[PDB]
RNA sequence: AAUUGAAGAGUUUGAUCAUGGCUCAGAUUGAACGCUGGCGGCAGGCCUAACACAUGCAAGUCGAACGGUAACAGGAAGAAGCUUGCUUCUUUGCUGACGAGUGGCGGACGGGUGAGUAAUGUCUGGGAAACUGCCUGAUGGAGGGGGAUAACUACUGGAAACGGUAGCUAAUACCGCAUAACGUCGCAAGACCAAAGAGGGGGACCUUCGGGCCUCUUGCCAUCGGAUGUGCCCAGAUGGGAUUAGCUAGUAGGUGGGGUAACGGCUCACCUAGGCGACGAUCCCUAGCUGGUCUGAGAGGAUGACCAGCCACACUGGAACUGAGACACGGUCCAGACUCCUACGGGAGGCAGCAGUGGGGAAUAUUGCACAAUGGGCGCAAGCCUGAUGCAGCCAUGCCGCGUGUAUGAAGAAGGCCUUCGGGUUGUAAAGUACUUUCAGCGGGGAGGAAGGGAGUAAAGUUAAUACCUUUGCUCAUUGACGUUACCCGCAGAAGAAGCACCGGCUAACUCCGUGCCAGCAGCCGCGGUAAUACGGAGGGUGCAAGCGUUAAUCGGAAUUACUGGG
RNA sequence: GGAAGAUCGUCGUCUCCGGUGAGGCGGCUGGACUUCAAAUCCAGUUGGGGCCGCCAGCGGUCCCGGGCAGGUUCGACUCCUGUGAUCUUCCGCCA
């Protein structure tokens, strides 16, 4: 089982996603991130700074 | 690479006069160096160790406009080679032949330096020269190409030359404005404000 | 010659084809096991004279409508084949109207099953067709009867075909092509194979896969069936390329095209032709090429309708598109792609005029290209994506006279005039409004002129005015060569009362507006523009003179090189009497203007007058 | 001269000192993923399925070994056209050459991969009982005969694959015979063992006028030396597990036979009962080893990607032949699974060669150019071959270098943010003015990688010989895939080019707004419950820079396996 | 691509439901109460569109809504007919 971060995702009944490593330290026995950006996890939108982290284009403007 | 942004905010981060921007003056003051480094500029902050000797860092590769990763290396041969690492890191990091440009007197900054040998202008020993790392090497004479003579810039910087009071390790005719350099310094003939020894021990964790 | 065939269920579609090119259109074996085409199949007939005929065999089953549209794409010949056992029906008349607004622009009718119903019926189903086909505007159609089986009327349907025109398209348009069909095979890559809409493409060539969004190299290439070096537009080109995507990833309706194009757009502009009425704000299928997507259609003025889809897709200009019924079962209309951004504001009164004036009065990217203009500024990203236009056709706009081209939109030289004019008279309003400076910057000016405009047009402009000489400025400040920095009386009034006190000995600002009873901040001011008149001068910020003092200044300093060849403090007390703190005010003055400079102990005399003659 | 080298921090408690984990700061990588991405150099680029493979290429060469003439170019008798000295046609291996065929040499090198292998391997150091094609030194021979056979011809089998029947022919193919000891055997006496010619030139002389003869080059057989390469033995070194303690009947020794290039239970007959093992036998799990790479002050720890040496393997499992060398990647034979054709008899095939495709995977490239250089095969040589190699393509995967301007510029503009509403900050930053043009773009010039090889010529050497051939000079013409090369010279315009992370402590860098233990962040300790420097946005700063972050891995710190260096 | 199938109100889920919806459970907001919760009683919990003036984390109007339409019926979340979003299963892709 492996943690989803950012505000909000697309995620529902079999998505296929790509996980990385880092744990997070409150809910014990998950020891995973999911990538935000890669395969079928869409990078968070609405996010401006950090977002190399969470995997969102810069904006155009 | 190169910075290409305000020079004297980063003067003023470390509150000396750091060369970057002459010409016409030296050090400007009626830009408010020390009242303004940042928003927060104002209020002073206490200096932990690691920021004294680390801001020493920055000041110092600033000073002499070099990037992290070349100023490591500069540091990693300076303790391969023989002799103290502090004086002879500063030594070899002067050895660059845009620092020399300027100390020979005919440039406006630094990054003026930078300018003219990247276009072609600096001739040594008979050969052009664009790379502004090039360690010259001692009892070396270099010119600026004759078709490069002309140019307004060289005269209107060999007068700041004058003004600036010149360096003793090197021997400048400028009647051609061609110089020679003779023998690589040593710590005490110059600076007397950068400390070198917070330099190698920030590098020695 | 891309022929494609059409008409109603089991009326001898596919077996003219075998008749005519002796290649069985079925390969699917659930085709082959059901004795139909649930899939378009292509077929093709290689000639001698070396030009070779692609044909588009499409079903006719309303729940495989859906796929013919996908193959309708691109046609230059249509042949509708009716067989005279019911005659036409309205699943062939469906097809007509699907071919009808594709706009395709000549059809062959085909009759088949000759053989099985007697001469009679020949001349009736003859005379129904005829009837038929002036209903959706197919007038001059060539009737041929015959029987596949035994092959009777074969020969007279055959040399019609090779006698088909081609018809061309512009010799300068990006490359854009609709995937069809993506499928490995087993030597060499991923071969996708699609109608390619316009333009060519070489071996060489790098695109872009959409929906993927992923620049792919050719690899190798089939202009139909045949390996080639080149393709052009008009054929179905098999496309074999190398790049990140894969075959899985592809889904039907995946464009490939030369450059990056802009974000997909929802909302978008259709001219409107249908046979029913529509009503506003309806849902409906929206079908382009290779494409399904569900859109809600809104009516504006007159045969000018709004699509708005709830799946982006990416649209050119004029791309002819179905709209049919949300439920399926009926084609009610037609569809054309004429603005591909439309803002908020549709049915203002001053801007249906103005759509008239976009898609009817233009058939052509030129005339588009004024008609632009006059809405106002171009993006030549937004109008080569809409036209499709490559770099020497763009570069054509360039040709015509009076195009301003700044780092992006074009600008007609009526309208740069237009707001050359509006940005002069703005100009002239804050010159007014304040008569007190020397008059407003650059981008200050582009923001009291037209903030919501592109930068580089309009600083652009701005240049072609300086350039002109309606405006000069001098040390950045743009002022009608009028200005004068004269000032009002509102000031003077101040400096009336102002001049003695200066005159006998001048003060501080704070002292100043003490003395008179005037704010600091406007005493200030005003000192600071009576000193842009040259009345006084801070030798520092707060601190004014006269001028009568300062090239007194200058005669205290006019000794120091001569009697002394140093410059030091000492002489302020020892010379006239003047104090250190006014000498060291005068000299950072001096400094600064360049009649000494400071180095170390001393000041230079590099640039000033202050030498005398011997 | 060859070294010069060792740092700490956070978190247990109300506080303390200890013990002890966890976490961080460093360096590194065949890395991948996110955002961003201008250029150049030099590297590197299936770590997973030793999983399956479409298509193309990756081993040929010698007519100076031979019989020949399939294809081409000459020449020849002739055809004899007509343009009467140009052209038309048969015949003609007779010359240059050469398909197919026999023969020689190569294919056992070069290239790939790490499945197996815990020793049959590898490294270090010794040794006796060996063999070694082409290379090199010496000593000598190289005499004299025959019977076939492929190609070819006539027939025939079969779709193909490949054969079969009959007849003919050559060889540096093969077999006799003669000869031969410093060679083999044997204590000795004695007995026994081989060969092959071809090519270039040539005065006299032979001339079945085919050729013999002279001279040179090169080829062949024998024995001993050298180099080289390889086989075999031995000692030590080279993982983990005792929650594997017994193991071995050709295995432990002998005598004799056999076998090998050679010692050897290598193998067999008979005899004896040995032999290995708590210094870990046997069994199990994992594994190619090494020079070295990373790290560390060091001692150690991890590791074995690139480069070089050795080993093993070639669809899986076996076997042998030819050979100096194989139990053989692109050889043979049988079996097996899987793909393919077929006329249903039968055949065919093996990318772990270079590309490339499918699959697996987080992930790893072009179905390119040249033999110009180095090297290899064959050849007298020219040459031909060469996916070795040289280069190019792709990819920020790494390391390195450069650029994205420089100088001046204050009423410190506008906008943004903040404010104590006085102002501060962005900020010399922008604007303006004066300059440059690196790289990129456009156009010209323009090295080096090229040594030789070929033709001619001169001398010397050789020889019967002013000839041939060899050597070394001299003259000529020429050999470049990269390549639109590096580099240089002109043209125009600052013109075409800056991100990413962080800002509570550790750790460099803070303010406002939104939300209100919700949404979220988190390497650790923690934040958020209506005044969040920790979330989200903005403004400002900081660190790195064509990169910046995150994740994975190793060492370090960790004296936290403590030999140095603990209890 | 075809065929078969599942689901998709009004904050989430289940039971339904031809009288214009009902009921349980949970969640959220508000009240009593505190630093905020939990607990215990109370009160509430329709959304989305088109057209028009700011973009304002809006203001009016009109409409539609059990995925999106239609038909039935006096009246449909419920009956019936099409089709879409995500998705399961089988089949096939051959320039
Ligand atoms: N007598 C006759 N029958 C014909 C002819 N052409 C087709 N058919 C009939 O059509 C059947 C095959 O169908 P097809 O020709 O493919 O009709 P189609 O319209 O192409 N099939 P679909 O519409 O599903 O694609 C045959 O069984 C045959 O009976 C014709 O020329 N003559
Ligand atoms: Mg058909
Ligand atoms: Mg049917
Ligand atoms: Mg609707
Ligand atoms: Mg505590
Ligand atoms: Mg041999
Ligand atoms: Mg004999
Ligand atoms: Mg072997
Ligand atoms: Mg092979
Ligand atoms: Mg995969
Ligand atoms: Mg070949
Ligand atoms: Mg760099
Ligand atoms: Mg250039
Ligand atoms: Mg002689
Ligand atoms: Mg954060
Ligand atoms: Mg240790
Ligand atoms: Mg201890």
């Amino acid at each position: 089982t492996s943690y989803i971060g950012g505000e909000g995702h697309n995620l529902q009944e079999h998505s296929v996603i790509l996980i990385r490593g880092g744990r997070v330290k409150d809910l014990p026995g998950v020891r995973y991130h999911t990538v935000r950006g890669a395969l079928d996890c869409s990078g968070v939108k609405d996010r401006k700074q950090a977002r190399s982290k969470y995997g969102v284009k810069r904006p155009k403007a | 690479a190169r910075y290409l942004g305000p020079k004297l905010k980063l003067s003023r981060r470390e509150g000396t006069d750091l060369f970057l921007k002459s010409g016409v003056r030296a050090i400007d003051t009626k830009c408010k160096i020390e009242q303004a480094p940042g928003q927060h500029g104002a209020r002073k902050p206490r200096l932990s160790d690691y920021g004294v000797q680390l801001r020493e860092k920055q000041k110092v590769r600033r000073i002499y406009g070099v990037l992290e990763r070349q100023f490591r290396n500069y540091y990693k041969e300076a303790a391969r080679l023989k002799g103290n690492t502090g004086e002879n890191l500063l030594a070899l990091l002067e050895g660059r032949l845009d620092n020399v440009v300027y100390r020979m007197g005919f440039g406006a900054t630094r990054a003026e330096a930078r300018q003219l040998v990247s276009h072609k202008a600096i001739m040594v020993n008979g050969r052009v020269v664009n790379i502004a790392s090039y360690q010259v090497s001692p009892n070396d004479v270099v010119s600026i190409r004759e078709k490069a003579k002309k140019q307004s810039r060289v005269k209107a910087a060999l007068e700041l030359a004058e003004q600036r009071e010149k360096p003793t390790w090197l021997e400048v005719d400028a009647g051609k404005m061609e110089g020679t350099f003779k023998r690589k310094p040593e710590r005490s003939d110059l600076s007397a404000d950068i400390n070198e020894h917070l330099i190698v021990e920030l590098y020695s964790k | 010659m891309i022929i494609a065939t059409a008409g109603h269920v089991d009326h001898g579609k596919t077996t003219l084809l075998q008749a005519i090119t002796g290649v069985n259109a079925d390969r699917l074996p659930e085709e082959k096991k059901r004795g139909m085409t649930i899939d378009l199949g292509y077929a093709y007939w290689p000639q001698p004279d070396g030009r070779v005929p692609g044909f588009i065999d499409v079903p006719g089953h309303e729940k495989f409508l859906s796929n013919m549209l996908a193959g309708v794409g691109g046609i230059d010949h249509a042949l509708l084949v009716v067989a005279c056992d019911d005659g036409v029906m309205a699943q062939t008349r469906e097809h007509l109207a699907i071919l009808q607004l594709t706009g395709n622009p000549m059809l062959t009718v085909a009759l088949t099953k000759a053989d099985r119903v007697d001469e009679a019926r020949v001349d009736e189903v003859e005379r129904q067709v005829k009837e038929v086909l002036r209903e959706y505007g197919f007038a001059e159609a060539k009737l041929f009867i015959t029987a596949a089986t035994e092959g009777r009327g074969m020969d007279a349907l055959r040399e019609h075909l090779l006698q088909l025109p081609e018809r061309e398209h512009a010799s300068q348009h990006s490359f854009r092509l609709a995937i069809d069909r993506a499928f490995t095979v087993k030597g060499a890559g991923l071969v996708v194979t699609g109608t390619a809409l316009s333009g060519e493409v070489k071996v060489g060539d790098s695109l872009w896969l959409t929906g993927v969004n992923k620049p792919m190299r050719v690899r190798a290439l089939h202009a139909q069936n045949q390996p080639t070096e080149t393709a052009n537009a008009g054929q179905r080109i098999a496309l074999n390329i190398a790049g990140d995507a894969e075959k899985e990833q592809i889904n039907r309706g995946d464009w490939l095209l030369a450059d990056v194009p802009p974000e997909p757009f929802t909302r978008v502009i259709v001219e409107l032709q249908t046979h029913t009425p529509l009503t506003q704000w309806q849902p409906l299928h929206i079908h382009h090429a290779a494409s399904h997507v569900t859109g809600r259609v809104s009516l504006l003025e007159d045969n000018l309708a709004e699509l708005v889809f709830d799946t982006p897709l990416w649209l050119a200009d004029n791309d002819r598109l179905v709209l049919r019924d949300i439920s399926a079962r009926n084609t009610l209309a037609g569809a054309r792609v004429v603005m591909l951004n439309p803002p908020r504001r549709g049915k203002r009164k001053p801007e249906y005029l103005q759509w008239l004036a976009s898609l009817a009065r233009a058939q052509s990217d030129a005339d588009a290209l004024s008609v632009h203009l006059e809405r106002g500024a171009v993006n030549l990203a937004d109008f080569a994506w809409a036209r499709q236009l490559n770099g020497e056709g763009m570069r054509e706009l360039l040709q015509q006279p009076g195009y301003i081209q700044a780092g992006y939109s074009l600008l007609n030289a009526p309208v740069a005039a237009r707001w050359q004019r509006k940005i002069l008279d703005t100009l002239a309003t804050y010159h007014e409004q304040h008569r007190d400076e020397p008059g407003p910057g650059r981008e200050r000016l582009r923001r009291m002129a037209l903030p919501m405009e592109d930068e580089a047009l309009v600083l652009l402009l701005i240049e072609k005015m300086r350039e002109s000489g309606d405006i000069h400025s001098h040390h950045g400040w743009l002022h009608l060569p009028d200005h004068k920095a004269g000032f009002s009386e509102e000031q003077q009034a101040i400096w009336q009362k102002a001049e003695p006190l200066f005159g006998d000995e001048p003060w501080w600002v704070r002292d100043l507006a003490k003395e008179t009873g005037t704010d600091e901040q406007a005493m200030r001011l005003t000192l600071r523009q009576a000193a842009q008149q040259g009345i006084i001068t801070a030798i520092v910020k707060d601190r004014y003179y006269r001028n009568d003092r300062i090239v007194e200044f200058a005669n205290m300093i006019r000794d120091l090189d001569q009697e002394c060849g140093s410059t030091c403090a000492a002489d302020f007390r020892d010379r006239l009497g003047v104090g250190r703190k006014l000498a060291i005010q005068i000299l950072e003055y001096f400094d600064r203007i360049g009649f000494t400079r400071r180095r170390g102990n001393d000041h230079l005399l590099r640039d000033a007058l202050l030498f005398p003659e011997k």
